[PDB]
């Protein structure tokens, strides 16, 4: 049981005790992924405009 | 500023929903001028998601009606509230349907489409962001069903990212027209199942033995079935029309009701449903006893026949909501063999402070149920013991139509039912 | 002096956002103008309440937050409300149409053309920086701005700010106060592609706040006003260190070195009491050893769990009010004769304490009573792994089926990003498993 | 209308509470995956505690305390109760034990072998017992040698405790036999023992010249009744209850069960209960607890009781699955979902 780091200052205070020891992705391939899902949104609505236009 | 289109097409739509305008109208403090005359905010804090803002403040409801012939919208302009809609929207016909999907779907109706979503169009221009548009119509007819596809048909082809809600009666011999009635019906259903994200069935024998045994009415009328309806259409749009922590448009509420695209079907209800005994108080208990009730659906389709995917409730009046959530939570844990088990939480519940017009409490029940296969099963059974010896076809074959075309929405709605038979099990 | 960005996201992140600026505006003597009078210097400075607050030459006390949202009924609330005068209109991006609570949506089709926008807007604070710390982003799972936009709002963040701390105050859903059904698939959605983007993940169980609001505040169906005045206290606690002078907790980097040994398992269990009925008649004021004793009851956890079976790998304890270290180290005595406290062994058995000695602040007319101690135990315990566990489970109940998966993939989403994420969430349960289990 | 799931099959204790709950009209059971429950009985092994106590409006009960396994396991009851002051090393009811794990894997090895030399040194009875939770595989044998070497042999932890050499003998017969007493604990943690016990006698005269057979030693149910030439002799089944088992005390040794060996089982039962209560207690948790326990005694020839083990699933005795059954329904279930005596069980009241 012991104390060690004890810091006070006029709004309070902080220390830590111890019991016992111890035993990404670029900005090149973050605009590929949106704009691959824009992609797969247009090729899915021109088929369903194709379906309309049949 | 989240606004809805609504459209009504043919006889049964247009008079399903005028009754619907005048229910809500009232609800919002609209007389039938178009002046505000309620006593609550609440009234005004989403009114323009049905009504445009015109000058001097008043509220023009934003609706279509459409109509082959002119008897139908001439009683909506004469009637009660039928000069509060804008004299503009009114698009109809003379030569009529004759109650042939057909002509509504190819050649009178098409004459008449173009004129339609001109209409459509202006309303949504001044839309500062459209959720999504609701048409009313019937489905045994002619002219809300094969017109009323068609403008479904097209309307997605120019809004392919807005919501298209739809009220639709489905035929039943018991309260029928004419015998074509399955014929119409197995069509159209076959465009509701491509083309709309939600759609509300309302099976016109449901609201007979509604009127007829719950009721206690001894010979019921179209315009008793359409009292129904329009305290029903109230309901299922509370939520939309007025405030309180739900905040969800359209969209939002299909994506926790849809679990799959061509799954779109739902079962209304309504409570209380009282004969005239009816002046007493309804408890919560009853609210929610009757609200899953077969005989408060209006699908003539028995739930305990097949399993619930997701369950909405929305309940209006000023009542005890720690109450409404143990009533709800009791329901479930003393049925929860109908409820699917691959959906965590698949009932909700909302409240409304703002009851219906005349009762201190009410509840609408709104279900995406396979039991809602037994309503196809009907029509298409009775789709085959006509066309098996394609009797009446002649009436559609000359306007332009081949029996493959029959043949493809008899094996499409089969299709409808086999999709609704391997999630009941 | 360092300054802290917060970013709200979505309903959830905007109204809890609501709350904590509420509260710190209280706590450092703000008034809904923007003005101090305690700040004596005008237009400047750099003390503590700097870090979060900026000042102008008429000696305006302006956030460093921004609010984003798909929809703009939310929002507007704030343009509008009590402490309108606080932010500016650039601080505030609103959308028109939401996500309709869909990952796919907020993520892909609606944040593609409003992430550049909020990186300038947040890059238009970054300029006022000195010596800009992190960012705090405050969100929910379910929603589909909360989630969906969040993860890329913050895989940005890692590439404009790259050497720059992002903690999350995530929303974990519960059925009890949601109206959707998607939400385990947006939370697993956003977990996985956020996760090596997030430094420090404080999650909060509505589920949580809800019962602490019905059996300690007696509000038989508690509101989200109800439910954000008590998160905000507890963001309060947790951000009190670096908004106030002290030595512990004093830089957004000092949350991941004292609280997160290994990345992956960045969520901290947040445990606060007490919580009193302002309603009642006068309660008997709690010693600094029942209301220490207290953060190791399941009735006060942000999430509810057990960390009787798990193992700690770090521990805080945040004091506020009339409390000395004399009393502390007494009570945590106590506690290990009687509680189940098993460590990690490759991590020392041991306490960070930081007491502030003002009490925690209650904004009148709210919920909670005046006490004069608080506590808030930030512990990072394998016990916090049920809360995945229950999460994943309801995702593979759905995903099973493929329910409301076309609703992910019509938005441009692909299939396949979902057994992505699963499989990473798999990954995530085997490391706490790894750590705490024999 | 109640309602309760089931996910152990295998159960034939609560495979009878199911058929009795279902005979009330009160109780309703669900698919084993369906978390609209009241009540789960749940597995033994991957029990998922974690996703009870989060469905609205549901109460929610289980059978089994989360962490009863420190209790129930051969090597952790061992270390238990070295490490538990409670019991401390000093324990007088428990069997000098060590654990010991294979070689080819803490361990008590050095320790183990300290005592043995202190004891082979002393001329004392040094004769000890192998044996390990995923058995049916034990060894008795009086050299540490054989012992040591057959833990190695196998590839799971194993516990050497001392071997009772002075048992108490039945006559006529001079057999060996053990105890089995049931317990149940329920949601508030009341301590309540069963009144009927059972004897799981041996049929074989013991004898101390020859470890090799293991049909004199062993008592279990399952060894009697294969490797045993008098099954079913003395009394049906092997099984002698606690009204014969006290006639034959009063007869013989002049004493009761209630005095010679009743009071410490409930001393003995108490005790490791109470130990782990604040680490296994459901008193301020999301879900509640409550669960079947089964202790083994021993007892000497100075009618000393001492711990064999205690089993986290255990079985009941033919007699009195309806009695027990019924009980468990009373006081475990329907005190916490009512239903619209002379309990059979008996409080062991203590300082929770
Ligand atoms: N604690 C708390 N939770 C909230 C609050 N608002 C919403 N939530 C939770 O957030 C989840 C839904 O996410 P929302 O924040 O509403 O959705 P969103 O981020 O606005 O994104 P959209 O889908 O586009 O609306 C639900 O589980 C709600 O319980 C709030 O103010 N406080
Ligand atoms: N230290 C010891 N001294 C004397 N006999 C012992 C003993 N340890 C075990 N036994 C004998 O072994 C039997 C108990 O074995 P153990 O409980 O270790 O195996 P097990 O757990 O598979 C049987 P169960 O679980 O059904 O009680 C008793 O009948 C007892 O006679
Ligand atoms: N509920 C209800 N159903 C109606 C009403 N009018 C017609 N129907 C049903 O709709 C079908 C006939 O369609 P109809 O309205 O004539 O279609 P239209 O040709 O487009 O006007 C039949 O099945 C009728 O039972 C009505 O006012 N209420
Ligand atoms: C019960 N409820 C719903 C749910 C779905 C729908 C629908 N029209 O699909 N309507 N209302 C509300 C709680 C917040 C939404
Ligand atoms: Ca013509
Ligand atoms: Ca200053
Ligand atoms: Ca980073
Ligand atoms: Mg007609
Ligand atoms: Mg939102
Ligand atoms: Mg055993």
């Amino acid at each position: 049981m012991e104390v060690i780091e004890l810091n006070k200052c006029t709004s309070g205070q902080s220390f830590e005790v111890i019991l016992k020891p111890p035993s990404d992705p670029s900005l090149e391939e973050i605009q590929k992924k949106l704009e691959a899902a824009e992609e797969r949104r247009k090729y899915q609505e021109a088929e369903l405009l194709k379906h309309l236009a049949e | 500023m989240r606004e809805i289109v609504h459209i009504q097409a043919g006889q049964c739509g247009n008079q399903i929903g005028a009754k619907f305008w005048e229910v809500i109208s009232d609800e919002h403090g609209i007389d039938p001028t178009g002046s505000y005359h309620g006593d609550s905010d609440l009234q005004l804090e989403r009114i323009n998601v049905y009504y445009n803002e015109a000058t001097g403040n008043k509220y023009v409801p934003r609706a279509i009606l459409v109509d082959l012939e002119p008897g139908t919208m001439d009683s909506v302009r004469s009637g009660p509230f039928g000069q509060i809609f804008r004299p503009d929207n009114f698009v109809f016909g003379q030569s009529g349907a004759g109650n042939n999907w057909a002509k509504g779907h190819y050649t009178e109706g098409a004459e008449l489409v173009d004129s339609v979503l001109d209409v459509v169009r202006k309303e949504s221009e001044s839309c500062d962001c459209l959720q999504g548009f609701q048409l009313t119509h019937s489905l045994g007819g002619g002219t809300g069903s094969g017109m009323g596809t068609l403008l479904i048909s097209k309307i997605r082809e120019e809004y392919p990212d807005r919501i298209m809600n739809t009220f639709s009666v489905m035929p039943s011999p018991k309260v029928s027209d004419t015998v074509v009635e399955p014929y119409n019906a197995t069509l159209s259903v076959h465009q509701l199942v491509e083309n709309t994200d939600e759609t509300y069935c309302i099976d016109n024998e449901a609201l007979y033995d509604i009127c007829f045994r719950t009721l206690k009415l001894t010979t019921p009328t179209y315009g008793d079935l359409n009292h129904l309806v329009s305290a029903t259409m109230s309901g299922v749009t509370t939520c939309l029309r007025f405030p309180g922590q739900l905040n969800a448009d359209l969209r939002k509420l299909a994506v926790n009701m849809v679990p799959f695209p061509r799954l779109h079907f739902f079962m209304p209800g309504f409570a209380p449903l009282t004969s005239r005994q009816q002046y007493r108080a309804l408890t919560v208990p009853e609210l929610t006893q009757q609200m899953f009730d077969s005989k408060n659906m209006m699908a003539a389709c028995d739930p305990r026949h097949g399993r619930y995917l997701t369950v909405a409730a929305i309940f209006r009046g000023r009542m005890s909501m720690k109450e409404v959530d143990e009533q709800m939570l009791n329901v479930q844990n003393k049925n929860s063999s109908y409820f699917v088990e691959w959906i965590p939480n698949n009932v909700k519940t909302a409240v409304c402070d703002i009851p219906p017009r005349g009762l201190k409490m009410s509840a609408t029940f709104i279900g995406n149920s396979t039991a809602i296969q037994e309503l196809f099963k009907r029509i298409s059974e009775q789709f085959t013991a006509m066309f098996r010896r394609k009797a009446f076809l002649h009436w559609y074959t000359g306007e332009g139509m081949d029996e493959m075309e029959f043949t493809e929405a008899e094996s499409n709605m089969n299709d409808l039912v086999s999709e609704y038979q391997q999630y009941q099990d | 002096m360092r300054e802290c960005i917060s970013i709200h996201v979505g309903q959830a992140g905007v109204q809890i956002g609501n709350a904590c600026w509420e509260l710190y505006c209280l706590e450092h003597g703000i008034q809904p103008d923007g003005q101090m009078p305690s700040d004596k210097t005008i237009g400047g400075g750099d003390d503590s309440f700097n870090t979060f607050f900026s000042e102008t030459g008429a000696g305006k006390h302006v956030p460093r937050a921004v609010f984003v949202d798909l929809e703009p009924t939310v929002i507007d609330e704030v343009r509008t409300g009590t402490y309108r005068q606080l932010f500016h209109p650039e601080q505030l991006i609103t959308g028109k149409e939401d996500a309709a609570n869909n990952y796919a949506r907020g993520h892909y089709t609606i944040g593609k053309e409003i992430i550049d926008l909020v990186l300038d807007r947040i890059r238009k604070l970054a300029d006022q920086c000195t010596g800009l710390q992190g960012f705090l982003v405050f969100h929910s799972f379910g929603g589909g701005t909360g989630s969906g936009f969040t993860s890329l709002l913050m895989e940005r963040l890692s590439v404009d700010y790259g050497k720059k701390s992002k903690l999350e105050f995530s929303i974990y859903p519960a059925p009890q106060v949601s109206t959707a059904v998607v939400e385990p698939y947006n939370s697993i959605l956003t977990t996985h592609t956020t996760l090596e983007h997030s430094d420090c993940a404080f999650m909060v169980d509505n589920e949580a706040i809800y019962d602490i609001c019905r059996r300690n505040l007696d509000i038989e169906r508690p509101t989200y006003t109800n439910l954000n005045r008590l998160i905000s206290q507890i963001v309060s606690s947790i951000t009190a260190s670096l908004r106030f002078d002290g030595a512990l907790n004093v830089d957004l980097t000092e949350f991941q070195t004292n609280l997160v040994p290994y990345p992956r398992i960045h969520f901290p269990l947040a445990t606060y009491a007490p919580v009193i009925s302002a309603e009642k008649a006068y309660h008997e004021q709690l010693s600094v050893a029942e209301i220490t004793n207290a953060c190791f009851e399941p009735a006060n956890q942000m999430v509810k769990c057990d960390p009787r079976h798990g193992k700690y790998m770090a521990c805080c304890l945040l004091y506020r009010g009339d409390v000395v270290p004399k009393d502390v180290n007494a009570a945590i005595a106590t506690i290990k004769t009687k509680r189940s406290i098993q460590f990690v062994d490759w991590c020392p058995t041991g306490f960070k304490v930081g007491i502030n000695y003002q009490p925690p602040t209650v904004v009148p007319g709210g919920d909670l009573a005046k006490v004069q101690r608080a506590v808030c135990m930030l512990s990072n315990t394998t016990a916090i792994a049920e809360a995945w566990a229950r999460l994943d489970h309801k995702f593979d109940l759905m995903y099973a089926k493929r329910a409301f998966v076309h609703w992910y993939v019509g938005e441009g989403m692909e299939e396949g990003e979902f057994s992505e994420a699963r499989e990473d969430m798999a990954a995530l349960e085997k490391d706490y498993e790894e750590v705490g289990v024999d | 209308m109640y309602t309760f799931v089931v996910r152990d099959e295998n159960s034939s204790v609560y495979a009878e509470v199911s058929r009795l709950l279902l005979a009330t009209g009160q109780w309703k059971r669900l698919r084993k995956d369906n978390p609209r429950f009241n009540l789960m009985l749940g597995e033994r092994n991957r029990l998922p505690f974690g996703r009870l106590g989060h469905e609205p409006g549901l109460v929610q009960l289980v059978n089994y305390y989360r962490g009863a396994d420190k209790l129930c396991r051969k090597a952790s009851l061992v270390k238990l109760i070295k490490t538990s002051p409670e019991l401390s090393e000093s324990c007088t009811w428990f069997p000098e034990s060590y654990v010991i794990y294979p070689t080819n894997l803490t361990d008590e090895r050095e320790v183990f072998l300290a005592a043995y030399n202190r004891r082979r040194e002393g001329r004392e009875g040094n004769v000890w017992i192998a044996k390990s939770s995923a058995g049916a595989g034990i060894l008795i044998s009086s050299e540490a040698s054989e012992l040591l070497d057959f833990i190695d042999e196998q590839g799971q932890v194993h516990v050497i405790q001392k071997y009772l050499e002075k048992p108490l003998l039945l006559e006529p017969g001079h057999r060996k036999f053990d105890i089995r007493s049931w317990v149940l604990v329920d949601h508030l943690y009341n301590i309540y023992l069963y009144r009927e016990g059972v004897l799981r006698t041996s049929s074989e005269p013991y004898n101390s010249a020859n470890f090799q057979d293991k049909t004199c030693h062993l008592t279990n149910h399952c060894i009697q009744k294969e490797y045993s030439k008098n099954y079913g002799r003395y009394e049906e089944g092997n099984e002698m209850f606690f009204e014969e088992f006290n006639q034959y005390l009063m007869d013989a040794l002049n004493t009761t069960l209630e005095n010679s060996i009743l009071l410490q089982i409930k001393h003995i039962i108490r005790s490791c209960l109470m130990c782990i209560e604040p680490a296994i207690s459901t008193k301020h948790l999301h879900y509640q607890s409550f669960q079947l326990f089964g202790f083994d005694f021993m007892v000497d020839e100075e009618l000393k009781v001492w711990l064999i083990e205690v089993n986290g699933a255990p079985a009941c005795a033919q007699k009195l699955y309806a009695e027990l059954c019924q009980g468990i329904v009373d006081v475990a279930i329907s005190s916490v979902f009512p239903l619209a005596p002379t309990s059979i069980f008996i409080k062991l009241h203590h300082h929770h």
